[PDB]
């Protein structure tokens, strides 16, 4: 008979998947019962049925984990790279931290800035600097966090920087907030699913589940817009081709159509949004720029980008929308140009397919049919990247789709937990919650909360940031304890002041400078993910010191280590004394992660790490305590700050999960009391909502949306309950989703002003008489309906913006503008402006850049659904799926060069090179633009040289050194490339 | 062997001596997979390999998507991808490949070794590899071409649809990771019934030839799929069109065996009585009188 | 016979036609057995008896704790004692005695029925009594002197490894029972990992020529020690120092076979080649003419 | 291949060594799923892995109670 089932007696876990934010519930399996005598070890791991998401699938990254953690490149001890060595040299744990922390020491003390020239506090550490691991707990993110800012740090960033930086710089000032606003079950609900900007089948695989089953089972439309012939396109109903980097043009477009031909939710346009609102006389466009442009320094004076004030201070309103003046107005006006002839001239896209996708988004328009728009990079790395979003958001408010069941933008997350960490605040001038480190401009804390504290600008709205003192003193306490009081402004002047952001790219050009001595890699690979690879490798030697955490060998750790054509350096001339650290990975701590749709789920440990391997904590911990141990008997710069920050965890070289999840979670100083003398909470206790926080030093918090994770009640990110009692997927049970467990923000648009369904099969919540209830929590007060609260809580106006008044680097209303690197060499809808007016770009970056004479094609850079970055192919089974490097290129340009299938080609840039495997496809077409034939390059980013698949090329060694102009987010989506037979 | 007492079919094995099959009171199952919501993730290789303790080599590209290349003995499913434009626009036809368990196993049907090859009353066809001998007659038995040879024990391996999950009441690894849920996994009867839905909202989305592949020239079987062009199987990477087992294996494995054992029988008897009829031919049989 | 299809290693089965073993892609796993920590409290050997079900007799007491005095069919672990002054100062040194679980088994080299030992991928050398003859070519092939013959059926049997409980994902009985922690159980890469660590703690105490017990002579076994004296195993009631297969015992199942088979083969041709050529040697060849 | 797992269906019960005071946490297995028609009879016993103090070790004592539960010296019946 068949061979016996081999899990019978062994130890189930259950966890998460490590890779997307789809966010996968799995079981794993451990030789061993937990005696004490058996040390663990996962010989399997599959899927859990049971969570409402993954349903038991896994994706192939997901379904081959195993081998991951038991990748043979799995870090064992502590390693050293001594200056000039080509070998490291394993050291023990104690010598590793007692190096660092002397490395760090050293240089905090030469280096740090107490005073600013202007004679203001701002105790900022500027020449040692950090990458905080996206892969990696939201505990393990909070102590990195007060790590890296006790220590004065502002060189401080995690993947978001880029990735989704440019989501949040458009959906914030659009509707409130930066996060995806519905979920994954939610997709099935839609009637209409866009997948432009993102390639879901292979980027978010069993998240796509969700929008095959409103293909199959809702009768759903599912179209692709992409330079590529994906394998999502596979399955979709309608393919359209685009130019990357024209976005904008295709979009506005849409929104020309949708206006021209009245395929708008009317009254949900007109309440909703600020389409009614009057802006200054003074605002105007021209030519490719809007008012107020200030060419020296390229950037904007954003004076007359804002609505006219009434005699109260309010926005004026034309509620009949006939004022010249009106956003819709100005909104029809300026996206007047792009015409489905400009739209074909500039993307490429035949007009015949853009009709066919213009008409089916315009049948939702109506009020119960609804589309939902799945993107990610495809949008979001660009020069223009906030603006493609923008245009995007604008679409969906016209069709009165956000809020709605189906609707919505679902922006997809990319690692596990870059939601957690964005949320926690690892970016440069960032705190925990979405608040902001003070400017070094604001000199005490009236002036710093007056900054950040919002006012209204419409009567009666929730406009809740004006919250914003509570949840920063609760911030505070939480970081400060009693040190923390109303005599000394709750520690204000100990957080590092800022004077700029310090993003990557401005840091790494900071690096090339010398004025960079140390940097922290922590489950980051910047020598694979940052643009121009040549270029980050000469930077990273000038370092004095490295430190990278990690539980895998990454080409970052060996960047000093010669690889041939891979990585051609001469360890003799560099160097940087660099320590890896090796680190645990998901499946060996308890903790928690935020996938894409906001959920905080918690995961437990299944084994414990190979070798010497420790917690991210507890690596933390060990420099931490070294370090302020040597602050303690030698004293030193900024000691005070360092000192103040608390660390109370019940051993402090082990700090645990459920103590820091409890801590972000929040708890009450004192006795709290409502406003009727009723107790709310017990001095000790957890919080259950932010609503509780106050102003006034009797509550903590270490990250206010975060409140209500864990209660008295428990740990909610823990809950497995997967009831959808209204069939439309929504789960509150099962584990816990910020802010207060609402699963679809906006919510309250889900119904018109009457408080009625606008899809009553799709209701989400009503109107009792006295409260808001629902097959949802309410992302809404308690303003009955008829009242004049918008339903974009966080918006000071209530309402999502056509018009983004001063908040957009580059202007209220989206603008086609080219890639830096253009195959076209000019912009069709207006020559005289041709790139992103207000871009940055350092002058050494503009001399790598090259033009199309010399480099004819666009280059594009993306996934592929076998591979995760360049971490799966440490991991067999993934390694055999995609074994070796390649690009794809057409037919057409194949045959012109003398390309056959599987040839290998050399594609280069003014940057660099990489050679490869060709596959030559009718997926990849020419397009015709501006009277040229364009094609497109492709460039799968997941080879490189460390790991078990074939030995390749990092693709960033062709992309360029620029960014979005508001997030500096690298365009890698858009470029130019050239290629040659190999 | 033998245990599951269950066994309706069993390689070279004489006709009046059948397998132990008194517990065949069992309802068939069978993996349903609907190409038309296959995103080609290759999820179902690496659960297959994961759970099956087996891992093949590192490959090459060589200009397609497609890797491995082929089935193996470490590699006992592949997702094969075909571009194509034959029918009015660009598709990329996705289709995962593996053993069919075949209602009438031609793998089966060619194997010398008695027990090599059996058939269970549930559907599933398995290797019982403590009796192959690694000749190689499934390899051309099989009208899908799935047996794969390892050259390290002389053993073909193959698709066992995780007879190990079933026979204990779990669906097979495949079926469960599917990230669209293109797989789908139960009793036959209930499959079919789910295909032919699947087939009508195809037809309503304009497929008018979408259709179950479950080939009655092989008995039907109990890996099915769902296509969106059921009247060109070809275009799915090859997928044969009206398969069944060759007929010069039918023959050979037929009609042939029972003819030469008369014709064996026939000339010993024939030789025999010829001897003793006529007698001896030597030298002299005159001089004996 | 090889339903799991992981078998590496088979006894007196031809090199040419090698066991089922596709599904190889499984960890080591190891036992490992800290001397240091042990206090020889023959918990192991309870465990070890209830969990597989035998029972050895109510033996005597002749002078020395030990007890059963040696391994046997229904003894498959026993705890040996050793007093000694030879380092200087009273020791007691206690070592828990069984199967190695050989990289390289002596026993499977020896046996010459098919089958009767095999290997499992995961390192669990196992006795498939079905087809053992009782000759006991397996005790004399033992580097270790473990197997033992049962009077009641004419096989051997000693530790398995509780394969059995291995299988399906649970430690070892005597692993798991081990009140001091003595003993140890993962895969063979943590446990040598965990081996190195103790060692270097026993160091520290002051054992300059404490080591792991891992011999390479019969490539490494999966079952260690850490002793606190590996210079001397001797002292551990005659645990073997650079233990290897017995030179006589290679030739034996070695070369003599091949060579064997030659002479015969070789035999044979001259023999019938000699008839042939020369002719029979009859009374009379000369009148013939 | 190997023996079948002896306890897969048994009635997994908890409880504590019964001879000294470290009080070891025992994981016992009954011969009945608690059927009214099946009388348990234990068959092995083993220790608990999440017992803080033992942890699922035992010592020979704890390690052989099946054969003091199944003692032939069990007293069976009252007897004067
Ligand atoms: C006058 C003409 C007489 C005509 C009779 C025709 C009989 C055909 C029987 C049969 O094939 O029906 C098969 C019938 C159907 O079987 P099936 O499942 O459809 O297919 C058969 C298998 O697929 C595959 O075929 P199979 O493997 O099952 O073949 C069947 C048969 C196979 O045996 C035979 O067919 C005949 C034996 C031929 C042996 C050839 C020896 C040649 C080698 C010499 C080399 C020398 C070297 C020089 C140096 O084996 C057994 O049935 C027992 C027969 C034992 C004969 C023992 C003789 C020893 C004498 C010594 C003194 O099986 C039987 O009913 C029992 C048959 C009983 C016959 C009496
Ligand atoms: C001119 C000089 C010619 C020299 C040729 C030397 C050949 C050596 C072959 C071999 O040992 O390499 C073994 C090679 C290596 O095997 P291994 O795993 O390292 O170790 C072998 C086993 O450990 C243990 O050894 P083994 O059990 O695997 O022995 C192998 C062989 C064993 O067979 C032999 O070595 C020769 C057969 C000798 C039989 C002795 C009969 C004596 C009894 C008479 C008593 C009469 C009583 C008076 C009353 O069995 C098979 O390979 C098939 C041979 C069948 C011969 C059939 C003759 C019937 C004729 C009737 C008309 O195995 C083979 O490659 C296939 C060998 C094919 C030879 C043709
Ligand atoms: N398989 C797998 N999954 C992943 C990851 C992984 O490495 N592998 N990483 C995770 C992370 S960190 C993230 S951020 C996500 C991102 O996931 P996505 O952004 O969806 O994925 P990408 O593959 O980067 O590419 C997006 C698509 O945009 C197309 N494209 C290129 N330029 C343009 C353009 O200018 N306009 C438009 N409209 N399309 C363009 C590309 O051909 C590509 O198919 O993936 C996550 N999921
Ligand atoms: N050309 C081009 N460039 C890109 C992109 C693109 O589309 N094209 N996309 C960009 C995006 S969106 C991203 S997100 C980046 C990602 O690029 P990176 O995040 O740098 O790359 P990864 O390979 O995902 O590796 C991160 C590390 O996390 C480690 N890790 C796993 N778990 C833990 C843990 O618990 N602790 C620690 N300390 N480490 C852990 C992993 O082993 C891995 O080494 O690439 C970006 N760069
Ligand atoms: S990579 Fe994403 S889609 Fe795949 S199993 Fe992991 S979480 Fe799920
Ligand atoms: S797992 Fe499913 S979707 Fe993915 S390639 Fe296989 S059958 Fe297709
Ligand atoms: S597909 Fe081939 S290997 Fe599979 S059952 Fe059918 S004939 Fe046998
Ligand atoms: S290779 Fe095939 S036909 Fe030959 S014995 Fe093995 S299973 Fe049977
Ligand atoms: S059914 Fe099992 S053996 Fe067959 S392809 Fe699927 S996972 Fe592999
Ligand atoms: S159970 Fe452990 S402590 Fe007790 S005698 Fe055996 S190995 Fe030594
Ligand atoms: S110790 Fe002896 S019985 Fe055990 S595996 Fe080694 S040689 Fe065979
Ligand atoms: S006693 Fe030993 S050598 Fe003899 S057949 Fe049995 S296992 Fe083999
Ligand atoms: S591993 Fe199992 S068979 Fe071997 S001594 Fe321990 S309890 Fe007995
Ligand atoms: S198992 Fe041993 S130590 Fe534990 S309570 Fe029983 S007698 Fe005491
Ligand atoms: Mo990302």
């Amino acid at each position: 008979q068949a061979r016996n089932y081999k899990l019978l007696r062994a130890k189930e876990i259950r966890n998460t998947c490590t890779y997307c934010s789809v966010g996968c519930g799995l079981l794993m399996y451990s030789l061993g019962d937990g005696a004490k005598n058996a040390r663990e070890a996962i010989y399997h791991i599959e899927g859990d049925p049971d969570h409402p998401v993954s349903r038991g699938a896994l994706c192939p990254k997901g379904a081959g984990l195993l081998d991951y953690v038991n990748s043979e490149n799995r870090l064992r001890y502590p390693e050293y790279r001594a200056p000039g060595s080509d070998k490291w040299q394993r050291i023990s744990w104690e010598e590793a931290f007692s190096r660092i922390a002397k490395l760090m020491k050293a240089d905090r003390d030469a280096n740090f800035i107490e005073k600013n020239e202007q004679g203001v506090t701002v105790n900022r550490w500027l020449s040692t600097g950090m990458l905080c691991a996206s892969g990696a707990s939201n505990e393990t993110g909070m102590l990195t966090q007060k790590f890296a800012r006790s220590l004065g740090m502002l060189a401080v960033d995690n993947q978001a920087r880029v990735x989704h930086g440019p989501t949040v710089a458009s959906l914030a000032p659009t509707f409130g907030r930066g996060a995806m606003t519905n979920h994954w079950v939610d997709i099935k609900n839609a009637n209409v699913v866009m997948v432009m900007g993102g390639n879901a089948a292979e980027a978010h695989p069993v998240g796509f589940r969700w929008a095959m089953e409103a293909k199959n089972n809702n009768d759903a439309t599912l179209i692709v817009v992409d330079p590529r012939f994906t394998r999502t396109a596979s399955v979709a109903d309608i393919y359209a081709p685009i130019r990357s980097g024209t976005d904008i043009t295709f979009l506005s477009g849409v929104l020309r159509y949708l206006i021209e031909n009245n395929k708008i939710n009317a009254e949900y346009v007109k309440h909703y949004t600020n389409a009614s609102l009057l802006v200054r006389d003074d605002f105007a466009f021209e030519d490719g720029l809007f008012s107020g442009y200030d060419a020296e320094k390229r950037q904007y004076d954003k004076s007359s980008w804002n609505y006219q004030l009434d005699e109260n201070g309010y926005a004026k309103r034309d509620e009949t929308l006939t004022h010249p003046r009106c956003v819709w107005n100005l909104l029809k006006e300026h996206v007047s140009r792009y015409t489905p002839d400009v739209v074909e001239n500039i993307c490429g896209t035949p007009k015949a397919d853009f009709l066919k996708v213009c008409e089916v988004l315009a049948s939702t328009s109506a009020p119960d049919r609804t589309t939902t728009f799945l993107y990610a990079l495809g949008w979001t790395q660009h020069t223009v990247g906030a603006q493609n979003i923008r245009t995007m958001a604008m679409i969906q408010l016209l069709l009165g789709n956000m809020g709605m069941a189906g609707g919505g933008v679902n922006a997809l997350r990319g690692h596990s937990n870059i939601q957690g960490l964005t949320d926690l605040g690892l970016l440069s001038t960032s705190l925990p919650g979405y608040l902001t480190l003070p400017s070094e401009k604001q000199v005490d804390l009236q002036s710093y909360l007056e900054a950040n504290t919002p006012k209204a600008t419409l009567a009666d709205q929730v406009n809740y940031w004006s919250n914003y003192p509570k949840f920063f003193v609760s911030l505070m306490k939480s970081f400060y304890g009693d040190a923390a009081q109303k005599e000394n402004n709750w520690g204000y002047d100990w957080l590092p002041k800022w004077d700029q952001t310090y993003d990557v790219i401005k840091y790494f050009n900071m690096m090339d400078e010398g004025k960079v001595t140390g940097y922290f890699c922590q489950g980051f690979n910047p020598v694979a993910s940052f643009p121009d690879k040549n270029k980050v490798v000469s930077c990273l030697s000038k370092l004095k010191y490295m430190v990278v955490i990690d539980p895998l060998v990454t080409e970052t750790s060996t960047f000093w280590q010669n690889h041939g054509e891979s990585n051609d350096v001469d360890p003799a001339s560099i160097q940087t004394e660099v320590f890896r650290l090796p680190s645990t990975c998901f499946a060996e701590e308890d903790g928690s992660i935020a996938n894409s749709g906001r959920w905080l789920q918690w995961h437990w440990k299944g084994q414990d790490a190979p070798g010497e391997a420790r917690n991210d904590g507890e690596i933390l911990a060990g420099i931490y305590h070294h370090l302020r141990e040597l602050y303690q008997s030698e004293g030193g710069k900024g000691v005070e700050p360092l000192m103040k920050m608390s660390w109370n965890y019940k051993q402090p070289h082990e700090p645990q999960s459920d103590e820091v999840a409890k801590e972000n979670n929040g708890y009450a100083l004192e006795d709290l009391y409502d406003a009727n003398g009723v107790l709310i909470a017990k001095k000790g206790q957890l919080l259950s909502s932010f609503a509780h926080l106050r102003d006034d030093g009797t509550t903590a918090s270490s990250c206010w949306i975060y409140t209500g994770s864990w209660t008295e009640q428990g740990n909610q990110m823990a809950n497995r309950d997967n009831s959808d009692p209204s069939g439309l997927g929504n789960t509150l049970g099962w584990a816990w989703a910020w802010p207060l467990n609402r699963r679809v923000l906006y919510n309250r648009a889900s119904a018109d002003i009457n408080g009625k369904p606008w899809d009553p099969k799709r209701m989400l919540i009503q109107w009792n008489g006295s409260k808001w209830t629902g097959n949802d929590i309410p992302d809404f007060g308690n303003a009955a309906p008829g009242t004049p609260t918008g339903p974009f809580i966080m918006q000071p106006e209530g309402m999502g913006r056509l018009f983004a008044i001063n908040k957009m680097a580059e202007g209220p209303f989206p603008e086609h503008y080219e890639p830096i690197e253009t195959p076209l060499g000019t912009n069709p809808l207006h020559p005289n402006v041709v790139s992103n007016p207000v871009v940055r770009l350092y002058e050494q970056d503009a001399l790598r850049m090259g033009k199309k004479e010399q480099f004819p094609y666009v280059g594009t850079t993306y996934r592929l659904t076998e591979h995760f970055h360049t971490w799966t192919k440490h991991a067999l089974l993934n390694a055999i799926a995609q074994p070796e490097q390649f690009v794809e290129i057409s037919e057409t340009l194949a045959a012109a060069k003398g390309i056959n299938n599987g040839d290998r080609v050399t594609v280069s840039s003014k940057r660099g090179f990489i050679r490869a495997v060709a596959v030559v496809t009718r997926r990849l077409k020419p397009l015709n633009v501006n009277g040229q034939q364009v094609e497109t390059v492709g460039i799968p980013i997941h080879w490189g040289f460390e790991g078990v698949a074939r030995k390749g090329y990092i693709a960033n060694t062709l992309t360029p050194n620029v960014g979005d102009a508001n997030s500096q987010t690298p365009e890698y989506k858009a470029f130019l490339v050239n290629i040659e037979k190999a | 062997a033998m245990e599951t007492q269950d066994i309706i079919k069993r390689s070279a094995t004489n006709s009046i001596t059948p397998p132990s099959q008194v517990r065949d009171y069992k309802a068939e199952v069978a993996k349903l997979i609907d190409v038309s919501t296959c995103i080609g993730c290759k999820a179902c290789q690496v659960a297959c390999s994961e759970w099956n303790d087996i891992r093949d080599e590192v490959g090459h590209c060589v200009g397609v998507y497609d890797n491995p290349a082929d089935l193996s003995a470490k590699s006992w499913t592949v997702m094969r991808f075909s571009e194509t434009e034959q029918n009015g626009k660009l598709e990329w036809l996705i289709r995962k490949d593996g053993c069919m368990h075949c209602e009438d196993p031609g793998c089966l049907k060619a194997c010398p070794s008695a027990g090599a090859i059996i058939q269970y009353a549930n559907g599933i066809v398995d290797f019982q590899s403590e009796n192959c001998i690694g000749c190689g007659y499934c390899i051309a038995g099989c009208p899908f071409n799935i047996p794969r040879l390892n050259k390290e024990d002389n053993r073909v391996y193959k698709c066992t649809l995780c007879v190990d999950r079933v026979s204990v009441g779990q669906e097979p690894a495949c079926v469960k990771t599917c990230p669209t849920g293109a797989i789908h996994f139960g009793t036959k009867k209930e499959m079919l019934e789910l295909a032919e839905q699947r087939v009508a909202k195809l037809k309503a989305r304009g497929y008018e030839h979408a259709g179950v592949y479950n080939p009655e020239g092989v008995g039907g079987t109990h890996v099915m799929y769902v296509l969106h062009h059921a009247d060109q199987p070809e275009l799915y990477h090859g997928l044969p069109k009206d398969p069944k087992i060759d007929t010069s294996v039918s023959l050979w494995k037929g009609a042939l065996k029972p003819l030469a054992a008369a014709g064996f029988i026939a000339t010993f008897a024939g030789l025999i009585f010829h001897y003793i009829g006529i007698g001896p031919n030597k030298e002299v049989d005159d001089d004996e009188e």
